[PDB]
Order: structure tokens, then C-alpha cells, then sequence
């Protein structure tokens, strides 16, 4: 390749789901004394449900604490100075935007579509009277943006050094130079093409927001976790119209027409049928929590390795060669913006494994041997930048009979003119 | 109390048919309106410590010895810090 | 819980199986026995389902521990925060009942100092870049260090390499580069 490209990509991950609690007696009996006294000779099928649901509920906070509370020193966003030509305005928080969240986060919170007791006195009040309650998360949406604005303000100021100890400042260009040097290319390639790369990054950031503004199905993973947790609670209430073999599904039309010995046969069918629905609900919630947990662990690993460092793992932090990442918070999830280096318009060349000068075989230290038809040069393999074959580009080993495709050329001694 | 005002607790729980011992957890002088309901029985401080008993919506509670009482507060994210950035300065 | 669940009469007249067989004849007893049987199978099924659900988390923890044993103990990982806090050097395993305990050894940088830096050096019409470290200044002299430990040296032609001229690099400074074999 002879030129390159800077590409910014997006990845979206669920981190947590809603926390619920169920009142056994209110769902089954419903402020009846004939019932809830028959539902006492049944077993302990109501403490064992609220143990499991609380185990689910208290884990959704560890999920968030693992992903976002990576570092617990709240670094402050510096008054935007010059960063070499890079413009981090759409991702750093604005003073005037609500809840001090950035432009991109404001775009993200609108797409995903998520009652006081004075108002219930619809379908939320119908499930509030039957014992089903939704608890609030511990870490609010303003305490997560402050973690994100510190993760994003330590990395554009110190680099990779604040996820391994104390933060050490460094100019941004001299950080991007080391990041370039970590993927194979050398420093002068960045130091001589700084304006072009700054413009490419600034023009690639200004396309993610345009994509997010005219595409409804952008955050599709984060909507299907809020749809299912509402579908389950809506099914649990619709399941109260079923008479599981009883004469009626209403508990006040059995207690007003039959005497206790003749009523306990229908009440004991309704009780048995209404416990099964609760058990099914709990089992399905336990099964979904195990996927949300895996996604939270993946997001924590990705935060530790793509944001606080620079990964060599292929396709782990985007497509291409990884340079850096920036996190943004989305409701019940996380969004990573990955920056990658993609090679570009390339050219054909003729190659050789070694050079036979006068009875020796010279091999290249770093790059490869190429020919423009009549001359031989040495380049680096990820960017066409030719040089002259000397004794400080190569090293000697053996003779010119074991290497298969060895060619004959000259090697210029650097200190022989002197 | 999960989703009620701090002036509608007496009417939401029917605080007139309850025992006089239950009727002390529905009155004033300690009411505190969090974003996750009304909290009664906890003294509200203005500092920020680490979370001890998580209540929710950013509010935690603990049992301190100011003699002894339960205090509710807002949890702290961490220690504030700042880093001196410039275009010709490194630290090694 | 599975044993405490044997005190429940799931709608039967009693939870004890010998007080139903000693007071009722088979046709009148099979209606209560068939309620106790149905109620006592559900507890076993719930127990089995919950055990199946917990085994899937223990399996994931075992797989994570196996990967961590392969990469932190038998090698040295470059993955950040995978084998501790800092830079990974080595690990040692210890066995605990129903588990494993890793002792990670890490290198943490310490008391640091401020310096003035430059991207390149303009000697006489060339731009020299450092091979490994960075360029620093103690106020009046320029040295080259390694980035993770302050150990200064002298800018020569075997610490740097030449590329281009002094107009494309933005913050290029002017200094001298000492040829190592020129005295000889
Ligand atoms: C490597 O690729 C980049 C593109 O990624 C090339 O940069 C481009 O250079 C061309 C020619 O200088 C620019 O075209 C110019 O467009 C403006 C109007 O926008 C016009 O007024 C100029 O007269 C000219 O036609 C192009 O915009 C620019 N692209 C960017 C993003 O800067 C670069 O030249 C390539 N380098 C090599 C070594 O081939
Ligand atoms: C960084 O980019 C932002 C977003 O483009 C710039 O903010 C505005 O940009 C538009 C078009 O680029 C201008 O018309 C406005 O005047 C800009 N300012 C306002 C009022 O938001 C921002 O200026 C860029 N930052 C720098 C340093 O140029
Ligand atoms: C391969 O590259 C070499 C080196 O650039 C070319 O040699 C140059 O050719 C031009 C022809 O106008 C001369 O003016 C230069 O003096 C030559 N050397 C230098 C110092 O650049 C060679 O011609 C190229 N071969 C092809 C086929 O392109
Ligand atoms: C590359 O150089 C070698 C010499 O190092 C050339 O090998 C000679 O080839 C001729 C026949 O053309 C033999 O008679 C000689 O004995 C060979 N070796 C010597 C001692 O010169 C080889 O031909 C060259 N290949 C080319 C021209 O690409
Ligand atoms: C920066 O470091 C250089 C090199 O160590 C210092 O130069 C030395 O200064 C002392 C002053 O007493 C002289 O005795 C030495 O001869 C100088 N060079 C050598 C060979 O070490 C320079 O003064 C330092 N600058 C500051 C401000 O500390
Ligand atoms: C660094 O060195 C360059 C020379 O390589 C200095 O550039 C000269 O600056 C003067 C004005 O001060 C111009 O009149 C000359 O044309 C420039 N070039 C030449 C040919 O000398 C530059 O000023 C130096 N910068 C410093 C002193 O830090
Ligand atoms: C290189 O050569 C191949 C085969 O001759 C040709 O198809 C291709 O277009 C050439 N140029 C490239 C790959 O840039
Ligand atoms: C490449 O293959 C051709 C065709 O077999 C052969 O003539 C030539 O010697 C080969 N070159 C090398 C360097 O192997
Ligand atoms: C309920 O609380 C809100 C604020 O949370 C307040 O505006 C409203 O007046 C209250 N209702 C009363 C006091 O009846
Ligand atoms: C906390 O701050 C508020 C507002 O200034 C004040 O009214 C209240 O008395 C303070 N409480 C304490 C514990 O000082
Ligand atoms: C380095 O400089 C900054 C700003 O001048 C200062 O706050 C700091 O104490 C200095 N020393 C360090 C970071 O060791
Ligand atoms: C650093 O910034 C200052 C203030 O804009 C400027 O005068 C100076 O030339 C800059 N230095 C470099 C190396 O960019």
C-alpha cells in the first residue's frame, strides 16, 4: 500500500436489565382471608422465589460496577486546548446539555424508548395492584456519564499510562506516534502527514452522528432487552384470567356461591395453577440473567483492553489495525467508538528473499526487498517508503547457495566514502 | 415507600387503622424525599461516603455514631483529580 | 429446602403418608396420594432446574481459570488488567477448596518528574527521530531516554534515524547530534 485511511466504527453492548420483585400472596390470593389461609398449608414456594429474584436484582449492579468503575480517580476534562488538530467536541461533555452528557450520548438516549401512586388512584397500575414491582437501579444516569467523561478525559491527556498506575501527561501527537509505531508503521509517517490524519479523523467523527440521526434500527440490541422484560410482566398479568379446571377464574365468585368444604376444591386448583406461572417467570428470568452477565463480562474486558490500552488481537476492537477507542453510555448498555488504520491504494512490485553481494547473503532487518524494474530498494511492509540497501538495513548470514531465489546486486557501505 | 410522595404516605398506607407503633413511621421531622420514594427514620447528612447499605437512585445509608443513628447520604464516585496537560511537556 | 418441603400437604388431608393409609381405603386414598405425588415431583424438578442453572456459571468460571492458568502462569500476557494491576511479570498458583488462587507479580512505575519534549531534532537540514525512547530536556541540554524509566543518554547517530527535512514536522527544535566515530 501507498496511502492509508482512518476509520471510526461503532459497537453496542447490553450491560444490565430491569430489577423486579413479586409479592406471592397479593398475586395469588389478593387480600382474601379464606385464601392466604389455604395458602399456608402449601409449602415454602414463596421465599424460594424471592431469594432467586433478589439474587438476580443485586447482580445487575455488579454488572455496571464492573464495566464503568474501572478507575476511581475522577479526572477532569481540561479546558479544550490544541490536541494537534483533533476536535473531540462531539464526545466531550458540554456545560449546557442536560445532565452534562455529550452530543453523541444525547443522540443515543432519544432512539431507545424505555407512575406515582397518586396517578394510579392502564397496564402499569393493573400490575402494581397484583404485587409486581420494578425496583430502581443504584447508579443513576448522571453518575455513569461522570465515569465515562473521566475514562474519556484520562486517555486523551495521559494515554495508556493511567490504567497501570499514576497518570502521566504527554502531547497528543507524541501519543499517536507511538500508537502508529505499535502497528508496524514508523513515526515520520505520522509526523509528516499530521494535517491529513487530523482531517480524516474529524470527518469520520462527523459521520457517526449523521448515521445515528436517520436510522431507527440503530440500537437494536438495547431495545430487545427492554421489550422482553415488559412482555414477561404483561404475560404474568394476562395469566390471571385462566381457570385451571376450576368453575371460574374469579376468586370472589367461588367464595360467594360455595361453602368452605365445597370451595377448597376449586381454590386448591387456582392456587396450584397460579404458582406454576410464577415459577415459569422466575426460571425464564434466571435464564436471561446468564446472558446479560456474559455480555457485561465481554464489555468489561473490551473496556480494559481497547480503551485503557491497545490490543494486538485481530478484529477484537474493530476492523483493521487498532489505534484507540472511546466509550459512550447508552441506556442499559455501552457503545464503543473504535479508531482503526486501514491500508489503501497499493502497487505491484517484484521481490526477492535475499541479496548476494560478493559471497554473502544479506537479509533485511525490518522491511522487504522491492524493485521498480531496474533498481532495488528496501521498504517497510505496511507503507511504501523506499530507501537504499546498505549495511545498516541488512545483516549477513551464510553464502549464496542455500537460499532459493537469491539475486545479485550491490550493497553500499556507508563509511567507505570517508 | 416506593413510589409515593412524602405527604401522601398517611393516605397510601391507611395510617389511621394501624397500631401507634406503626404510626411513627408515617409522620414528619425525618421525612426525606429521594427519587426512589419517601424515606422515613433516617437522618440526612450532606457529605458523601462510600456505600454501606444501597437504597437506590444514588442514595445509600449507614449506621453511624454522631449517640447512634441511621444516616442516609449520596454515594461518592471517587477522589477528584486533575492532570496538567500541555503541548511540550511530559512526565517520566 | 428439599427436606423441609416434605411437611407440605399439597391440598391433601395430611402431609404424612401413614395417616392417609391408616384411615382411608384404597379408592378413597388414591385421591390424596395422587396429590402428594404430584406435589413432591415438582420440588424435585425445581431442584434439578436450579442445579442445571448454577452448573453453567461454575463452568464459565472454570474456563476463565483455565485460560488464566495457561496465559498468566505458563507465559507472560500483554493483555491489560488480565493478570493484575500494572505490567505483568509472573504468577504463581495455589489451591483452595473448590477453587484456585493466583498470586500475580506486577511492575508499577513510581515517583516521576516533569520534562520538556520535542518530536524531532533538526541538525543541519535533516530530521532525526529516536529509535526507542523520547527526547527530553533538563532546561539547557537535550537527552534521549526510555519512556518507562528515566535514564538519560546523549543524542548520537545510533540513537536516531534520519527522514526528510525540517519543514513538515510541526514542533521541531534545533540541536546537535554527535557523530560517534568522528573523533577517531
Ligand atoms: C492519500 O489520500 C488522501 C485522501 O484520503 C489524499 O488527500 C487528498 O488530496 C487531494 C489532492 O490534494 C485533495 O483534493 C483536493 O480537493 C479540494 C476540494 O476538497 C480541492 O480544492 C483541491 O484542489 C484538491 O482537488 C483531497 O481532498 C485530499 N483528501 C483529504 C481528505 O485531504 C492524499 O493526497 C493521498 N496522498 C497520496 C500520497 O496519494
Ligand atoms: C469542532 O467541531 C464542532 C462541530 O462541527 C465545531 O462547532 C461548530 O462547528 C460548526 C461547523 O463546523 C460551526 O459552524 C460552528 O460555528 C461551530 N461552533 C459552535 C457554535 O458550535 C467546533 O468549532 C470545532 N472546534 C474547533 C476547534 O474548530
Ligand atoms: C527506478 O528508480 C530509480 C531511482 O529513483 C530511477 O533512477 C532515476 O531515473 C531518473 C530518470 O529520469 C534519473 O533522472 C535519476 O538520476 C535516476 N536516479 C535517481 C538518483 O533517482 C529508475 O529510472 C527507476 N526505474 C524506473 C523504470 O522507473
Ligand atoms: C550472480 O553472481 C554469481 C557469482 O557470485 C554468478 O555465478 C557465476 O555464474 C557463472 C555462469 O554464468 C559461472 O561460470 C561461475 O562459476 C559462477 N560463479 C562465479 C564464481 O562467478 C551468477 O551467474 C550471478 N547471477 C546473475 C547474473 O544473476
Ligand atoms: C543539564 O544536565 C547537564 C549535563 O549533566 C548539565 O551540565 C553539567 O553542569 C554541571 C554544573 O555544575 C557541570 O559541572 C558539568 O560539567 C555539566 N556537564 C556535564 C558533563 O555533566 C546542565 O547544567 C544541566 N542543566 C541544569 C539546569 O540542570
Ligand atoms: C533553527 O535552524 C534554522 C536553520 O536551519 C533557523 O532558520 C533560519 O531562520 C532565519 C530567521 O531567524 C532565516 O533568516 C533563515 O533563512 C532560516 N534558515 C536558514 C537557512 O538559516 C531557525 O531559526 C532555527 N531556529 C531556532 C533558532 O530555534
Ligand atoms: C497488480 O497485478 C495484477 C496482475 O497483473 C493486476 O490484476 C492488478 O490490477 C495490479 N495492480 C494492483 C493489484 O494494484
Ligand atoms: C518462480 O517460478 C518460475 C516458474 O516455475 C521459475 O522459473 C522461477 O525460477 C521462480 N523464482 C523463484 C525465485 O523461485
Ligand atoms: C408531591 O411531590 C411533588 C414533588 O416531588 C410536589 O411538586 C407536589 O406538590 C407534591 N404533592 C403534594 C404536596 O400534594
Ligand atoms: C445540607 O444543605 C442544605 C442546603 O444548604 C441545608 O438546608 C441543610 O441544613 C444542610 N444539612 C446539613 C447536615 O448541614
Ligand atoms: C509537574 O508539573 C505540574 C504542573 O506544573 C505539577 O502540578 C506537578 O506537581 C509537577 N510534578 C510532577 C507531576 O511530578
Ligand atoms: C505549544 O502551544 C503554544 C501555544 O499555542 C505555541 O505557542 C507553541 O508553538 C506550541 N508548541 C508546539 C511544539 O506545538
Amino acid at each position: 500500500p501507498t496511502n492509508f485511511t482512518i476509520s471510526v466504527t461503532t459497537e453496542i453492548l447490553p450491560v444490565s436489565m430491569t430489577k423486579t420483585s413479586v409479592d406471592c400472596t397479593m398475586y395469588i390470593c389478593g387480600d382474601s382471608t379464606e385464601c392466604s389461609n389455604l395458602l399456608l398449608q402449601y409449602g415454602s414456594f414463596c421465599t424460594q422465589l424471592n431469594r432467586a429474584l433478589t439474587g438476580i436484582a443485586v447482580e445487575q449492579d455488579k454488572n455496571t460496577q464492573e464495566v464503568f468503575a474501572q478507575v476511581k480517580q475522577i479526572y477532569k476534562t481540561p479546558p479544550i486546548k490544541d490536541f494537534g488538530g483533533f476536535n473531540f467536541s462531539q464526545i466531550l461533555p458540554d456545560p449546557s446539555k442536560p445532565s452534562k452528557r455529550s452530543f453523541i450520548e444525547d443522540l443515543l438516549f432519544n432512539k431507545v424508548t424505555l407512575k406515582q401512586y397518586g396517578d394510579c388512584l392502564d397496564l402499569i397500575c393493573a400490575q402494581k395492584f397484583n404485587g409486581l414491582t420494578v425496583l430502581p437501579p443504584l447508579l443513576t444516569d448522571e453518575m455513569i456519564a461522570q465515569y465515562t467523561s473521566a475514562l474519556l478525559a484520562g486517555t486523551i491527556t495521559s494515554g495508556w499510562t493511567f490504567g497501570a498506575g499514576a497518570a502521566l501527561q504527554i502531547p497528543f501527537a507524541m501519543q499517536m506516534a507511538y500508537r502508529f509505531n505499535g502497528i508496524g508503521v514508523t513515526q515520520n509517517v505520522l509526523y509528516e502527514n499530521q494535517k491529513l490524519i487530523a482531517n480524516q479523523f474529524n470527518s469520520a467523527i462527523g459521520k457517526i452522528q449523521d448515521s445515528l440521526s436517520s436510522t431507527a434500527s440503530a440500537l437494536g440490541k438495547l431495545q430487545d432487552v427492554v421489550n422482553q422484560n415488559a412482555q414477561a410482566l404483561n404475560t404474568l398479568v394476562k395469566q390471571l384470567s385462566s381457570n385451571f379446571g376450576a368453575i371460574s377464574s374469579v376468586l370472589n365468585d367461588i367464595l360467594s356461591r360455595l361453602d368452605p368444604p365445597e370451595a377448597e376444591v376449586q381454590i386448591d386448583r387456582l392456587i396450584t395453577g397460579r404458582l406454576q406461572s410464577l415459577q415459569t417467570y422466575v426460571t425464564q428470568q434466571l435464564i436471561r440473567a446468564a446472558e446479560i452477565r456474559a455480555s457485561a463480562n465481554l464489555a468489561a474486558t473490551k473496556m480494559s483492553e481497547c480503551v485503557l490500552g491497545q490490543s494486538k488481537r485481530v478484529d477484537f476492537c474493530g476492523k483493521g489495525y487498532h489505534l484507540m477507542s472511546f466509550p459512550q453510555s447508552a441506556p442499559h448498555g455501552v457503545v464503543f467508538l473504535h479508531v482503526t488504520y486501514v491500508p489503501a491504494q497499493e502497487k505491484n512490485f517484484t521481490t526477492a528473499p535475499a541479496i548476494c553481494h560478493d559471497g554473502k547473503a544479506h537479509f533485511p532487518r525490518e522491511g522487504v526487498f522491492v524493485s521498480n524494474g531496474t533498481h532495488w530498494f528496501v521498504t517497510q511492509r505496511n507503507f511504501y517508503e523506499p530507501q537504499i540497501i546498505t549495511t545498516d538495513n541488512t545483516f549477513v548470514s551464510g553464502s549464496c547457495d542455500v537460499v532459493i531465489g537469491i539475486v545479485n546486486n550491490t550493497v553500499y557501505d556507508p563509511l567507505q566514502p570517508e | 415507600y416506593q413510589d409515593v410522595n412524602c405527604t401522601e404516605v398517611p393516605v397510601a398506607i391507611h395510617a389511621d387503622q394501624l397500631t401507634p407503633t406503626w404510626r411513627v413511621y408515617s409522620t414528619g421531622s425525618n421525612v426525606f424525599q429521594t427519587r426512589a420514594g419517601c424515606l422515613i427514620g433516617a437522618e440526612h447528612v450532606n457529605n458523601s461516603y462510600e456505600c454501606d447499605i444501597p437504597i437506590g437512585a444514588g442514595i445509600c445509608a449507614s449506621y453511624q455514631t454522631q449517640s447512634q443513628s441511621i444516616i442516609a447520604y449520596t454515594m461518592s464516585l471517587g477522589a477528584e483529580n486533575s492532570v496538567a496537560y500541555s503541548n511540550n511537556s511530559i512526565a517520566i
